[PDB]
Parts: structure tokens; C-alpha cells; sequence
């Protein structure tokens, strides 16, 4: 049993870490939460503190206002009966306004207005959280990478729920809120546009999605394999290359004939993942607005 | 047609991206060299990027890459063949000499610092409030190498203060001196700590540290280097 | 020929087969015994494909396709041009993948690192083997395996899925997709954290892992840690490919009806089956 660094053999605990103070307004950080020994076998045992400024409460609130909206509707659809609710949970669905109403905010509450309300709550939840992304990084003097990458996820989501429905002239074109129904939505979207397999942006997007699993498997495994020379201390291995970063480059270079740097590998990483939603959103955005049929479009590129 | 405009632009943007990425990944180890240290002829189709400079945080300096490259250390190996592409035989004891899978780099001879400028790693005994919170506490266990001989006893754990994690066991020898073993190379069991990499007689050979309450990056390399090397080089005695 | 710090690692030893016989590099590439294995199996495979090409009739890559024996051949051989070429290419691919791994193990022993990479690779090899060997065997025919062509294998993906309705309703295919998506989440996050530390605000100095922990706790109340994140990527990755193999191993074998209908077990539970209202 040669050991693998997948689970910790011994946990070690010290005084709670209240973290770095940079330009952060400490008035908004809570106090430390508890310490999970369970979590601790795999990563850090410490919960919190969390920073909750004004934008944080906004996000957390409208967010919470996005999830009760769908939930009263789901509860209605159950006829207020709790055993039905559980039974039919994946079946309930909050559908958007019918095609007759185009982009109007007119549609009755019980037949599309609730959709828009929840959507509204979601819109301000996601963008305010995006702000939070940038601002926590500013206060720490860090680069803006997290926010840029998160923007790429926002792009797909924006395009499905908001931009594409607008460009197509109606909210009926947007995605319902339900577990099964959003899946149906997806299958049907493909059927109606001549099969997304013919959409070259769909293919790219798969390429990066699979690519992400490939890269993160590679990366994670590589770092764990050189964790016997401190390889996970990636920032210092950036500033002063050790044997960990050398032995890792060189496994790849002996394997496939080229390699990364400790820093470089993270660039491959951010881009591999980000391109999933970058290409994905373009592909959706062009569907029905410019290409009614990917098969057909494909026959002429 | 707009969608074939989009896909064509994208392939172009993607070629530029691979270019950026691949050159970004040349800020170390390049230029390529012949087995004897001189610049190789075929450097590949990618040019080196324009230098960048990281500012280090604790009065600790700059790093600028690409930059002049050198091992800053003797490499006890010699060629075993008359042309490019073969193994280089250890000219001495490879464990002692720091070659092969016993290699270390000439990293800085100072310790890694936390965000507050303190030593990142301390022995637990000098780490205020720090204690084992779960799993078998190794302290006091005998340490056994791959010959199934006892090589000493655990006398503390060195802990990463900011990440609250075990990084080394400090082990005492018949001698009364101690060595660090990397936490990742030991198996803690209920009646012992087992070390498959090293045989009892190779413990004394583990590179030692100059101060008993801190380790420099240079020292960590030599130690980690040395114990990983034993998986190949202690294999006779295993 | 060498990275500037490479020489000190290029030592004899590590090999699993043949001692020093194949212990050498060609340019940057190490060469196992398993370097030879993978060249042989790969080259043979490629030749057999350039060939299966001329017998089906092209030299264009979006067209070239190689189909398994048709369903009637069961689990037995089939004339070269009528699917045996595929059978043999499959043997060759398995040949090259397993070697590539074993070669990886050899590189690991030489570098004195752990086996985590080739181990991870092994999950991919098992996904492939599920599609071309384990599923087809449990099913009676090489004909259920997918064919080797850029666009034709997508046809297969689509015919195989729609045979069970909307494949979304495969529950294990659901777990698996979660893992892929979460993985890409973690990958964007991991990359952006490390990078936003190493390339901070500008004129400013490199941040630290404490900064990285701090950023995450500020943002979401928790931070997994630089060891954790790499334990996590690995797990999320492999889990996704594991549940991928699970979702197809069970399809056409223990479950062969419309996947949507499977969920009827939940809704038909006695305590709430007959109660009225709701969707059902
Ligand atoms: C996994 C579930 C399905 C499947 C579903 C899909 C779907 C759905 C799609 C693809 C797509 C792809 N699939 Mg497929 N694919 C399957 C199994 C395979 C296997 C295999 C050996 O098992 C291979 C080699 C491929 C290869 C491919 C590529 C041609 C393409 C992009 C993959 C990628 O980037 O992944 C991540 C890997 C990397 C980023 C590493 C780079 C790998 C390179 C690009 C692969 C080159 C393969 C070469 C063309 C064929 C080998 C010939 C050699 C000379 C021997 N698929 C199974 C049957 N695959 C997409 C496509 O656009 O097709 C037109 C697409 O939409
Ligand atoms: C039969 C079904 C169709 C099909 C129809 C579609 C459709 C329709 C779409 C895709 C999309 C995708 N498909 Mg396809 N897909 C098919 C077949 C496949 C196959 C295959 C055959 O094996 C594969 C591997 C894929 C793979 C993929 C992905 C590459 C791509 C989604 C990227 C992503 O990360 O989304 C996940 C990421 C997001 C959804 C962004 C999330 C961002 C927001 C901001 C998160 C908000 C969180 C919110 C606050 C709530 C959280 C609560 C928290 C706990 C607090 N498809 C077939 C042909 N596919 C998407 C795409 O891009 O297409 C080009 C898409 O729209
Ligand atoms: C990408 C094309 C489709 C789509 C196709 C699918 C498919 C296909 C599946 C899911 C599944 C999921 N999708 Mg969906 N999904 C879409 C966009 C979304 C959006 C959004 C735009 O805001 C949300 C909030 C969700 C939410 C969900 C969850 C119910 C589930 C797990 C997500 C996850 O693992 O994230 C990661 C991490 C978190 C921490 C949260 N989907 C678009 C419209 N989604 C899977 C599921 O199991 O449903 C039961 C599943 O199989
Ligand atoms: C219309 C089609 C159906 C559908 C039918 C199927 C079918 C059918 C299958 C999947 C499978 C998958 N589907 Mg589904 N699926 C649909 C919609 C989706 C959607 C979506 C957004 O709607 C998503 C995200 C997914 C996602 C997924 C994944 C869980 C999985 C693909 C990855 C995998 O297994 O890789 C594992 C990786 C591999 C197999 C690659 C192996 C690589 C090998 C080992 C080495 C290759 C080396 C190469 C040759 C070398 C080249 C040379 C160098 C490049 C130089 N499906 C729709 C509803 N889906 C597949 C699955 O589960 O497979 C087990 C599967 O068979
Ligand atoms: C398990 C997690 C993920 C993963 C991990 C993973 N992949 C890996 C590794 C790891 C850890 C490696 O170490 C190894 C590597 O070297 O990466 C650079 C690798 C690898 N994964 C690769 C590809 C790959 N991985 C994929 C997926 C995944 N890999 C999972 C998502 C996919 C997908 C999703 O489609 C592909 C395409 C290669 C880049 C590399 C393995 C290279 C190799 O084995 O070389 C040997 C063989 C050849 C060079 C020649 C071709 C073989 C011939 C017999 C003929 C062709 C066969 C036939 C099946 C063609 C099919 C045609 C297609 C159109 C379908
Ligand atoms: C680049 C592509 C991948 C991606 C990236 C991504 N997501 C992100 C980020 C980034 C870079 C964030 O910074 C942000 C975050 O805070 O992560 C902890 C986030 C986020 N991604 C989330 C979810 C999410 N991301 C998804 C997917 C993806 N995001 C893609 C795979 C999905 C999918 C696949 O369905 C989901 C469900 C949240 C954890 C968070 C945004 C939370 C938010 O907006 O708050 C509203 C509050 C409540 C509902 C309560
Ligand atoms: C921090 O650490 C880390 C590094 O290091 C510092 C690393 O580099 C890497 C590696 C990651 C990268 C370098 C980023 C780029 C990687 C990807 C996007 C993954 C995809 C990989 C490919 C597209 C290329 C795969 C190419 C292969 C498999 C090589 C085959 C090439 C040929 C044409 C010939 C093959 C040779 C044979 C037949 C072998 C036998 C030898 C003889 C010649 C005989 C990681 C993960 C890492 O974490
Ligand atoms: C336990 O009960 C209570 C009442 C406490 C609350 C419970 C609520 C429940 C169970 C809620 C369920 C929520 C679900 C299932 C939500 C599902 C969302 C899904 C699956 C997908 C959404 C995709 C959305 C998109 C693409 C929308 C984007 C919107 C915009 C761009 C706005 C313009
Ligand atoms: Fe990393």
C-alpha cells in the first residue's frame, strides 16, 4: 500500500484563519463558521468567514426570490398537497409566456407572468454576483480572471434566456424552469434546428467540454504525482521552479513531445473551460436567427 | 453568410490562441540545448515571448522569464553512448549526488513565506495552537523503511501554517539527529510509520537542514529529491 | 533536443520490460518497450485504415469510415471489407492505448513521480472498451459498437440514444453530465484563481495561497485549498467518465425500454401513487 495523497492521513488544526486583509472592508466579513473533519480528509476543514456586503445581500436576496417564485408555482401545481409535491417534483414546470405575447410584459401571472418575475429575479441575482466576483478580487489586488471566465458562463445563459429570445421576437423561445421540462426543451431545440450535431459550434463546444475533463484529469493527476516535492504549491513553483515543476514538464515532454510550465498550464486550463461556453453560446445564438437548419446549412457550409 | 463568417473567424482566433498559449509555455527551459549545454540548432517553430516580470512579495525580489538559464549546480552524470538520445550514467552515488529521480533544483535557500511574511512551514511544537485534530497521530511511532528495519522515531510533524496541513514528519535517528521525511511518502499505520522509498541504512543519507525550526526551498528540494530517488535506487535492498 | 534542466533526469532505469534494451529517447520522446509497442500497434492500425479507405472507396477524411461487422455476424469474424478490418483496427487501438499507458508508467518510474496520470488515463481506455467491447459483448454483436469515422460516429451516437427516446432520461447519464459540467466549472475556477494570484493588479506584487483561500472564503464562505482543488479536478474528471461508462453499460442490457419510463418507479410508489392532483 504505497500512499497516494487522495485522502489526508492526519489532519492538523490551528487557530481559525481570518484571512488576508487587503483593501477589504473587514466590517462585512462574518466570523468563522465551524470546522468540518469530514471535509478535512479531502480539503480544508474550515468553514467561513464569508463577506456579505450590500451587493452580496442583493444577490443572495433576489437569488432567494428567484427560487421561492418557481417553488410556490411548483406548490400550486401540486394543489398544496406535500406528498404530490415530492412525487411530481421533476415534473412540475414554470413555462414562459406563449408566442402570442411576443416580448410584451402583459401575459397573465398564472400563464407566463410568473416566469418573467422569476427571470427578473434571476437576472439581478446573476449580474450582481458577477459584480461580487470582480469586487472581491479588486479588494484583494488580484487579477480579474475569475470575473472574465464567469462572463463566459454568463454568455451561454444570457443567450438562452435573454438575447436569443429577444432577437427571435418572443419570450416563448426561452427555457422553462423545471427539471424534466428543461431537458425536453433541450431535445426539442435540437430537433427543430436540424440536429445540433451539424452545428460546428456545437462540435467545438463538445471538444472543449471533453477537453476540460481530459485537461483537468491530466493536471490534477500531474500535481498529485509531484505532490511529494510540494508540487501543489503552485504559486511559489511559478516564482522559483522546483523539482516538482521540472519533473511534471518532463513527464509530458517524454510522453507527448511538448509541455507546459507551472504558470502556462493554468492558461491552458482557463481557456479550455472558458471556450466550452464561448463557442456553445455562439452556436445557440445563431440558431433560428440566422440558421433554421444545421443539416441544411451544412450542405453548403 | 454570417455563420460561416463566425466559424472562419473563430478558427483564426483559435490559431492565435494556441500560439499565445504555446509561447507562454516557453518561459522556462528554453532555449533548448544539446546534451552538453550549448544551444540546439532546431529551436522549433515558436519564438520566445517578450520577457515578463513577477514582483515577489517580501522584499524577496523579481523574476523575469524568459531569462538566462542555468542549473546552478554540478551534474554528476556522463554520456553512455556515442550520439544524441541515450541515458547518462551516474558518475558516483546518484542519491548522494542528486541526479536521476534523486534530482533537486537549486531553488532559493530561504523558506517559503505566508501572506504575513512568516515562515509557511514550522514544526508543530513551535506552531501556536496547532495540534492533530483527526486520524492516527504519528508522533512517537517507530519509523520502518523498506528493508523492514526500524530507522528511528517520529518526533514532531511540520505543518503548513496557512493551509493547516501536515507537510513532513520529523524523524529521529540512532544518532540523536533528526531528518524530515515528506508527508506524502509515508504510510501512517497503527503501530508504526512505514516508508517504502528508503531502507533503514539510507535515512542517515537524507540531506539535513541548517536551522531546527525552519526549512528553505533549497532544502525541501534536496529532501524530497532524495526520498523519491530511493524508489529506484534503494530497490536492491527492498 | 533538451529543456535546459533536463539532462540530470535522463538516467538509465525505470523500464518494466527489456531492461536497457529500449531505454532511450528520440528527440523529446521517451521510448518504452511500450514505445515500440505503441508505434507498431498504431502504425498497423493506421495502414489498416488507409486500406479500409480504398475498399470503401475514398481518400477524404470527413468521408472515410470503417464499420463494425453488421448485426448478423454476431460475435464472430467477418471478411475484411465487411467489418473485420474494423475488428482488427479495434484490436490495434486497444493495443496502442494500453501500451501508451504502460509507457507512461515507465516514464513515471524513471522520474520518480507517482502513477496518477496513467491511472487516470486508464479510465478513458475503460470508457472506450465499454463502447467497443464490453457493451457489444453483453449484447451479442460487434454491430452495436460505434464505427470509426469523424461524422459517422455521431450518427451512431444519435441512433443509439434515440432508440431509448430522449437519452436525457438515463439517470446515470444525468449523474455523468453533472460531473462534466462541474468539472469545467472547477477547471475555470482553478485556472482563474492561480492566474489572478500570479498576475495581480499591476505594478502590484504576486499574491499567495492565503490570498487564494481568502478570495474564495470572501466569495462563497468556503475554500477547498490548493491540495484539495487538485484532488477535486481528478475526482470530478474520472467520476464523469466513470458514470459515462456506467450509463452505457446498462443500456441495452439491464434496461432497453424508453428511459423516460424508468422514472415511473418513483411516481408509482404506494403512499402517493393513487393520490389525485399534480402532473400525474
Ligand atoms: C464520447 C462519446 C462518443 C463521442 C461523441 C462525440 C461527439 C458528440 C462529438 C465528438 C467529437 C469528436 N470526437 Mg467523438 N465520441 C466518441 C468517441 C471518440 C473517440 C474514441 C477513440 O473513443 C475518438 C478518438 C473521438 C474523436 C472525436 C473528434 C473527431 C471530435 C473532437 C473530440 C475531442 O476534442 O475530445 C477531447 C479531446 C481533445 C481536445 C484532445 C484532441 C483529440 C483529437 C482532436 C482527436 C483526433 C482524432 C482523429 C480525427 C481520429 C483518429 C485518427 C488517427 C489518425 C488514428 N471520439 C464516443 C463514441 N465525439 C465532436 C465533433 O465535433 O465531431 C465531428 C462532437 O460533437
Ligand atoms: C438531444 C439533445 C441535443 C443537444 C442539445 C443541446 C442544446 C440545446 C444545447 C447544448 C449545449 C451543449 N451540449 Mg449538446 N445536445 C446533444 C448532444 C450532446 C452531446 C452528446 C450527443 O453526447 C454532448 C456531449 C453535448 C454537449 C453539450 C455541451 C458542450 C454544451 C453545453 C456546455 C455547458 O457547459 O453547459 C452548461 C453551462 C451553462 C448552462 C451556463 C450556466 C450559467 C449560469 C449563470 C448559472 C446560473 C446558476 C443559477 C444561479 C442556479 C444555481 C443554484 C446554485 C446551487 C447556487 N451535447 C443533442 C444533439 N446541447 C448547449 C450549447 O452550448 O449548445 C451549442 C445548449 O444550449
Ligand atoms: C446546456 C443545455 C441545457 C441543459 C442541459 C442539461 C442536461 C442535458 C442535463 C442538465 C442537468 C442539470 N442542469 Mg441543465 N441545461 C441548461 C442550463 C441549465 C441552467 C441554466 C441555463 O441556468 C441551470 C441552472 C441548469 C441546472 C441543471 C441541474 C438540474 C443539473 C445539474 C447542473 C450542474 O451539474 O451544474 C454544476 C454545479 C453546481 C455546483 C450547481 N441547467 C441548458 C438549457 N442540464 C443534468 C441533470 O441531471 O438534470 C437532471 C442533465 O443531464
Ligand atoms: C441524441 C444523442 C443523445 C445522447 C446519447 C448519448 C450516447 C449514445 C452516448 C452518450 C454519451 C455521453 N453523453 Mg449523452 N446524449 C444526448 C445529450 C447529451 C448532452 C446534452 C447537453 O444534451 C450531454 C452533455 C451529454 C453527455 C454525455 C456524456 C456523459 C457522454 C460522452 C462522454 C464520454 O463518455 O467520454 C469517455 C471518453 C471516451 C470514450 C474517449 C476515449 C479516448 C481513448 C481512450 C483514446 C483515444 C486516442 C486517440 C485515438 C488518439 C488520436 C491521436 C492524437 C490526437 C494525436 N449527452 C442526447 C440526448 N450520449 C456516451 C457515453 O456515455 O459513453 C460511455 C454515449 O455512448
Ligand atoms: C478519464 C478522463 C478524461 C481523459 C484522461 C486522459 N486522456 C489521456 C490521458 C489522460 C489522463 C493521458 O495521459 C493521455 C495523453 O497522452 O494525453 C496527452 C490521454 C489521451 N487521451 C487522448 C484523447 C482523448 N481523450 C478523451 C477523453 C478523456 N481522457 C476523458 C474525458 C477523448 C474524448 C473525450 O473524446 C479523446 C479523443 C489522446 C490525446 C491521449 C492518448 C494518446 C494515445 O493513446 O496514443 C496512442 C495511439 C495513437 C497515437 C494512434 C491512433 C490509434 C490507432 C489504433 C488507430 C485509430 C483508432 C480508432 C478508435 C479511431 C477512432 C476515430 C474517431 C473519429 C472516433
Ligand atoms: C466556463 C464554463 C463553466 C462555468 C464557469 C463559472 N461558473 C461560475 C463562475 C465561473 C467562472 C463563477 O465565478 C461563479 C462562482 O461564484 O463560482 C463559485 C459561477 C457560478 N456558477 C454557478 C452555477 C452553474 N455554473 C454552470 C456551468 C459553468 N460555469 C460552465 C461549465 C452550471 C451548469 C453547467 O449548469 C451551473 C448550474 C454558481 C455556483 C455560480 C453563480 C451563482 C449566482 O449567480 O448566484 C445567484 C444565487 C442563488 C441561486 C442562491
Ligand atoms: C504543471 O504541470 C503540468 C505540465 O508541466 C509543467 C504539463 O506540461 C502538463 C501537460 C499539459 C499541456 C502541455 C497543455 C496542452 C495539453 C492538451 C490540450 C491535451 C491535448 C494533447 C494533444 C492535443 C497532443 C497529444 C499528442 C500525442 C499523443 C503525441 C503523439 C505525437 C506524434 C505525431 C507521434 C507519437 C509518437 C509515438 C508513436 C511514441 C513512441 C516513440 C517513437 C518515435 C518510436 C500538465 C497537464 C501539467 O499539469
Ligand atoms: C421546499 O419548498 C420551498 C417553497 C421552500 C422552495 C422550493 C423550491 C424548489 C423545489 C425549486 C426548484 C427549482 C428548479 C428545479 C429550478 C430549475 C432550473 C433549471 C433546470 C434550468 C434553468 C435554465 C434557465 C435559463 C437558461 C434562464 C435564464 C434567464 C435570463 C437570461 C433572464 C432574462
Ligand atoms: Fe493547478
Amino acid at each position: 500500500a504505497e500512499y497516494q495523497n487522495i485522502f489526508s492521513q492526519v489532519q492538523v488544526r490551528g487557530p481559525a484563519d481570518l484571512g488576508m486583509t487587503e483593501d477589504v472592508n473587514l466590517a462585512n466579513r462574518s466570523g468563522v463558521g465551524p470546522f468540518s473533519t469530514l471535509l478535512g480528509w479531502f480539503g480544508n476543514a474550515q468553514l467561513g468567514p464569508i463577506y456579505l456586503g450590500s451587493l452580496g445581500v442583493l444577490s443572495l436576496f433576489s437569488g432567494l426570490m428567484w427560487f421561492f417564485t418557481i417553488g410556490i408555482w411548483f406548490w400550486y401545481q401540486a394543489g398544496w398537497n406535500p406528498a404530490v409535491f415530492l412525487r411530481d417534483l421533476f415534473f412540475f414546470s414554470l413555462e414562459p409566456p406563449a408566442p402570442e405575447y411576443g416580448l410584451s410584459f402583459a401575459a397573465p401571472l398564472k400563464e407566463g407572468g410568473l416566469w418573467l418575475i422569476a427571470s427578473f429575479f434571476m437576472f439581478v441575482a446573476v449580474w450582481s454576483w458577477w459584480g461580487r466576483t470582480y469586487l472581491r478580487a479588486q479588494a484583494l489586488g488580484m487579477g480579474k480572471h475569475t470575473a472574465w471566465a464567469f462572463l463566459s458562463a454568463i454568455w451561454l445563459w444570457m443567450v438562452l434566456g435573454f438575447i436569443r429570445p429577444i432577437l427571435m421576437g418572443s419570450w416563448s423561445e426561452a427555457v422553462p424552469y423545471g427539471i424534466f421540462s428543461h431537458l425536453d426543451w433541450t431535445n426539442n431545440f435540437s430537433l427543430v434546428h436540424g440536429n445540433l450535431f451539424y452545428n460546428p459550434f456545437h462540435g467545438l463546444s463538445i471538444a472543449f467540454l471533453y477537453g476540460s475533463a481530459l485537461l483537468f484529469a491530466m493536471h490534477g493527476a500531474t500535481i498529485l504525482a509531484v505532490s511529494r516535492f510540494g508540487g501543489e504549491r503552485e504559486l511559489e513553483q511559478i516564482a522559483d521552479r522546483g523539482t516538482a515543476a521540472e519533473r511534471a514538464a518532463l513527464f509530458w515532454r517524454w510522453t507527448m513531445g511538448f509541455n507546459a510550465t507551472m504558470e502556462g498550464s493554468h492558461r491552458w486550463a482557463i481557456w479550455m473551460a472558458v471556450l466550452v461556453t464561448l463557442t456553445g453560446g455562439i452556436g445557440i445564438l445563431l440558431s433560428g436567427t440566422v440558421v433554421d437548419n444545421w443539416y441544411v446549412w451544412g450542405q453548403n457550409h | 453568410d454570417l455563420a460561416s463568417l463566425a466559424i472562419y473567424s473563430f478558427w483564426i482566433f483559435l490559431a492565435g490562441l494556441i500560439y499565445y498559449l504555446q509561447t507562454e509555455n516557453m518561459r522556462e527551459g528554453y532555449p533548448l540545448e544539446n546534451e552538453d549545454g550549448t544551444p540546439a540548432a532546431n529551436q522549433g517553430p515558436f519564438p520566445l515571448p517578450k520577457p515578463k516580470t513577477f514582483i515577489l512579495p517580501h522584499g524577496r525580489g523579481t523574476l523575469t522569464v524568459p531569462g538566462p538559464e542555468s542549473e546552478d549546480r554540478p551534474i554528476a552524470l556522463a554520456r553512455t553512448a556515442v550520439s544524441e538520445g541515450f541515458p547518462h550514467a551516474p558518475t558516483g552515488d546518484p542519491m548522494k549526488d542528486g541526479v536521476g529521480p534523486a534530482s533537486w533544483v537549486a531553488r532559493r535557500d530561504l523558506p517559503e513565506l505566508d501572506g504575513h511574511g512568516h515562515n509557511k512551514i514550522k514544526p508543530m511544537k513551535a506552531a501556536a495552537g496547532f495540534h492533530v485534530s483527526a486520524g492516527k497521530n504519528p508522533i512517537g511511532l517507530p519509523v520502518r523503511g523498506c528493508d523492514l528495519e526500524i530507522a528511528g522515531k517520529v518526533v514532531d510533524i511540520w505543518v503548513d501554517i496557512p493551509e493547516q496541513m501536515a507537510r513532513f514528519l520529523e524523524v529521529e535517528l540512532k544518532d540523536g539527529s533528526t531528518r524530515l521525511l515528506p508527508m506524502q511518502m509515508v504510510k501512517v499505520q497503527s503501530n508504526r510509520v512505514h516508508v517504502n522509498a528508503l531502507s533503514s541504512d539510507l535515512f542517515a543519507g537524507i540531506p539535513t537542514i541548517k536551522s531546527p525550526t525552519e526549512v528553505t526551498l533549497l532544502e525541501e528540494d534536496k529532501i524530497c529529491g532524495y526520498v523519491a530517488g530511493g524508489l529506484m535506487y534503494a530497490a536492491p535492498k527492498r | 533536443a533538451l529543456l535546459s534542466f533536463e539532462r540530470k533526469y535522463r538516467v538509465p532505469g525505470g523500464t518494466l520490460v527489456g531492461g536497457n534494451l529500449f531505454d532511450f529517447w528520440v528527440g523529446p520522446f521517451y521510448v518504452g518497450f511500450f514505445g515500440v509497442a505503441t508505434f507498431f500497434f498504431a502504425a498497423l492500425g493506421i495502414i489498416l485504415i488507409a486500406w479500409s479507405a480504398v475498399l470503401q472507396g475514398t481518400w477524404n477524411p470527413q468521408l472515410i469510415s470503417v464499420y463494425p461487422p453488421a448485426l448478423e455476424y454476431g460475435l464472430g469474424g467477418a471478411p475484411l471489407a465487411k467489418g473485420g478490418l474494423w475488428q482488427i483496427i479495434t484490436i490495434c487501438a486497444t493495443g496502442a492505448f494500453v501500451s501508451w499507458a504502460l509507457r507512461e508508467v515507465e516514464i513515471c518510474r524513471k522520474l520518480g513521480i507517482g502513477y496518477h496520470i496513467p491511472f487516470a488515463f486508464a479510465f478513458a481506455i475503460l470508457a472506450y472498451l465499454t463502447l467497443v467491447l464490453f457493451r457489444p459483448v453483453m449484447m451479442g454483436a460487434w454491430g452495436y459498437a460505434f464505427p470509426y469515422g469523424i461524422w459517422t460516429h455521431l450518427d451512431w451516437v444519435s441512433n443509439t440514444g434515440y432508440t431509448y427516446g430522449n437519452f436525457h432520461y438515463n439517470p446515470a447519464h444525468m449523474i455523468a453530465i453533472s460531473f462534466f459540467f462541474t468539472n469545467a466549472l472547477a477547471l475555470a475556477l482553478h485556472g482563474a484563481l492561480v492566474l489572478s494570484a500570479a498576475n495581480p493588479e499591476k505594478g502590484k506584487e504576486m499574491r499567495t495561497p492565503d490570498h487564494e483561500d481568502t478570495f474564495f472564503r470572501d466569495l462563497v464562505g468556503y475554500s477547498i485549498g490548493t491540495l484539495g482543488i487538485h484532488r477535486l479536478g481528478l475526482l470530478l474528471s474520472l467520476s464523469a467518465v466513470f458514470f459515462s461508462a456506467l450509463c452505457m453499460i446498462i443500456t441495452g442490457t439491464i434496461w432497453f425500454d424508453q428511459w423516460v419510463d424508468w422514472w415511473q418507479w418513483w411516481v408509482k410508489l404506494p403512499w402517493w401513487a393513487n393520490i389525485p392532483g399534480g402532473i400525474n
